[PDB]
C-alpha cells in the first residue's frame, strides 16, 4: 500500500525530472574523453600548485 | 501487460548499464566520503579569497 | 492430455492457407508442440518459491514501510527542485562545453 | 461458442512464464534488495530528508549557478584566444624569473 | 472459472518482456547490494556535512 | 545423520531417510539417540490448506481495499509509468555514461580536489593582505602610466 499510495503521488511530478536529469547527464556523457583528459590535466595543474 | 511493457522499454539491455551506473555510484560516494575533510576545507575557505 | 493418469492423443488444426497438403506428405517440426511436460512445470517453482524466504520478505516490507512513509512530499519536492535544477543546468550545454 | 481452458492448457502457460521468464533471476534481485535495507531503512529516510533540502538550496541557486557558467565561459574564451600568449609567456618567462 | 482466470493471466505476461527486464534488473546490482547501501550511508553522511 | 520422515507421493506409505549420504569418517553406531534436532517432519495437507487460506485472506481484496494490494500496486505503477518507458531508459543511460566518466576520472578528481584543499587552506588567511597587495600593484604602476610616453 505504501508503494502504491507512493507512486501515485510521486507520478505527475517525474516526466520533467527525469527529461531534465538526462539532459544534463547527456550534458557530460557525449563529452566523456574531453572530461577524463580535463581532468587528467587539473590533477597535474593543482598538485603543482598545492606543493607550491 | 502495460506495465510489462513500459517496463521492458525502460529496461531492456541496461544490464552492463545500470551495473557501471551502480558500481560508479558507489565508488564515487565512498572516496567523497573519503575526502570529505578537504572538501568541507574548499567550500569553507575558498569564499575569503575569492571575496578579496 | 487425455487425462491426468498418462493418457495422451494428437491433435490437428486447420490453419488459414487453403493449399491443399498433398497425401504422404510431412508436417515439419516448424508448427508442431509437445503437451505439458509436468516435471518442468514442478522444477520452474523451484526459484520462485526459494525466492519467498520470510526473513528476507519480512525484512524488506519493514525498511519499505519505513523509509516510504509519508515521504511523498518530501519526493515530489526532490523531483521539482532536481527537474529545475537540471533544466537550467542543461540550458548552458553550448557554455559547458565551450 | 467457446471452451474453457483445460488445466493442461493453464499448467502450460503457467509452465511457460516459469521457464522462459527468466524467474531464477528474481531471488538475486530480492537478495541484492536485502543487502540495501538491511538495517539501513532510518538511514536512507534521513538520507531522502537531506537530498530534499540540498537540493532545494542547490536549485535556489540556480541562477547564479548560470551567471557562473557563462562568465567562466567568457573568461576561458579569451583566454583560449590568447592561448599562444600563454605559451609564448611559460616558454621565455621562467628563465627570466 | 479459476483456470480461465489464470489463463487470462498468463496471456498478459508475456514471458519475454518479463524475461528481458528480469535480467536486467538482476545483472543492475548482481554483485553490489551492500554497496549500495554503504554508498547511501556515506552520502547521507556527506549531505549531512555539506548541508 | 538427519532421519527425515517423507511423504512420496498423494497417496503412499511414508518412509524415513537419512538424509546426508556416507562419504566416510565416523558412522552411525548402533543403539543410537536421534533428538528433535535432526529430524525432519513432512508439511502435511492441512497446513497447505491453512496458509493458502491465511495468505489469500490477508493479502486479498477486502471492503476498504477492493483490489487487493497486488491489485492496487499493479494499477498504480501501470498509471504511474504509462509512457514513462523511453524518457526512463533516456534518462538511465545518460545517468550511466556521465557516473561512468566520472568514475574514470574519480582518483585525477579527488586529488585536484585535496590539492586546492591546501592550497586553499595555506593562501585563506590572507584575504586583507591580498586586497592590500592588489591595490599597492596598482598603485605603484599608476606611479610609470601618468602620461602616454
Amino acid at each position: 500500500n505504501v508503494l502504491s499510495e507512493t507512486v501515485d503521488q510521486t507520478s505527475p511530478h517525474l516526466s520533467a525530472a527525469l527529461d531534465g536529469v538526462a539532459r544534463f547527464s547527456e550534458t557530460i556523457g557525449k563529452r566523456d574523453e574531453d572530461v577524463k583528459k580535463l581532468l587528467a590535466s587539473a590533477n597535474k595543474v593543482a598538485t603543482v600548485l598545492g606543493d607550491r | 501487460g502495460t506495465l510489462l511493457d513500459e517496463a521492458a522499454t525502460a529496461f531492456g539491455g541496461l544490464g552492463p548499464s545500470l551495473q557501471r551506473l551502480v558500481d560508479s555510484t558507489q565508488a564515487i560516494a565512498g572516496d567523497f566520503r573519503a575526502n570529505i575533510d578537504p572538501v568541507n576545507d574548499i567550500i569553507e575557505n575558498s569564499g575569503p579569497i575569492i571575496d578579496s | 492430455y487425455q487425462d491426468l493418469i498418462g493418457n495422451r492423443y494428437l491433435e490437428l488444426k486447420r490453419g488459414d492457407s487453403d493449399q491443399i497438403l498433398p497425401p504422404g506428405s510431412t508436417i515439419p517440426v516448424e508448427r508442431t508442440e509437445p503437451a505439458l511436460d509436468l516435471d518442468a512445470l514442478v522444477g520452474g517453482f523451484r526459484p520462485l518459491f526459494r525466492s519467498l524466504e520470510p526473513e528476507k520478505v519480512n525484512t524488506i516490507a519493514t525498511s519499505l514501510i519505513t523509509i516510504f512513509q509519508g515521504q511523498g512530499g518530501t519526493i515530489n519536492d526532490i523531483l521539482d527542485q532536481t527537474a529545475q535544477l537540471t533544466a537550467s543546468l542543461a540550458d548552458r550545454d553550448q557554455a559547458i562545453g565551450e | 461458442s467457446s471452451a474453457y481452458p483445460t488445466i493442461e492448457r493453464t499448467l502450460a502457460g503457467i509452465s511457460g512464464i516459469l521457464t522462459g521468464g527468466g524467474i531464477p533471476n528474481i531471488e538475486v534481485i530480492q537478495t541484492e534488495v536485502f543487502n540495501i535495507l538491511n538495517g539501513r531503512a532510518d538511514q536512507i529516510r534521513e538520507f531522502l530528508n537531506q537530498l530534499d533540502t540540498f537540493t532545494d538550496e542547490l536549485n535556489q541557486q540556480r541562477e547564479e549557478i548560470t551567471r557562473a557558467i557563462d562568465s567562466t565561459n567568457r573568461l576561458l574564451n579569451i583566454v583560449s584566444q590568447r592561448n599562444d600568449t600563454l605559451d609564448r609567456v611559460l616558454t621565455e618567462f621562467p628563465p627570466l624569473i | 472459472t479459476l483456470f480461465e482466470t489464470i489463463t487470462a493471466i498468463s496471456e498478459q505476461v508475456d514471458p519475454i518482456k518479463l524475461n528481458e527486464t528480469l535480467t536486467a534488473a538482476a545483472q543492475a546490482l548482481d554483485g553490489l547490494g551492500d554497496k549500495f547501501g554503504r554508498s547511501i550511508v556515506d552520502g547521507n553522511a556527506i549531505l549531512a556535512d555539506v548541508n | 545423520a538427519t532421519a527425515s520422515i517423507l511423504n512420496p507421493s498423494l497417496v503412499a506409505s511414508r518412509v524415513i531417510q537419512l538424509s546426508p549420504p556416507y562419504t566416510g569418517g565416523p558412522t552411525l553406531r548402533d543403539g543410537a539417540v536421534l533428538d528433535v534436532d535432526r529430524t525432519q517432519v513432512p508439511i502435511e495437507y492441512d497446513e497447505v490448506r491453512n496458509q493458502v487460506t491465511r495468505l489469500l485472506a490477508d493479502l486479498g481484496p477486502t471492503p476498504e481495499q477492493p483490489k487487493g494490494p497486488f491489485g492496487d500496486i499493479i494499477e498504480s505503477f501501470a498509471d504511474g509509468f504509462a509512457g514513462k518507458g523511453e524518457q526512463l531508459n533516456r534518462t538511465l543511460r545518460g545517468l550511466s555514461d556521465a557516473l561512468t566518466a566520472l568514475n574514470e576520472g574519480r582518483g585525477d578528481f579527488f586529488a585536484v580536489v585535496k590539492s586546492l584543499a591546501l592550497f586553499v587552506n595555506a593562501l585563506h588567511r590572507s584575504d586583507q593582505q591580498f586586497v592590500a597587495l592588489n591595490n599597492d600593484l596598482a598603485q605603484f604602476t599608476n606611479s610609470f602610466t601618468n602620461t602616454d610616453q
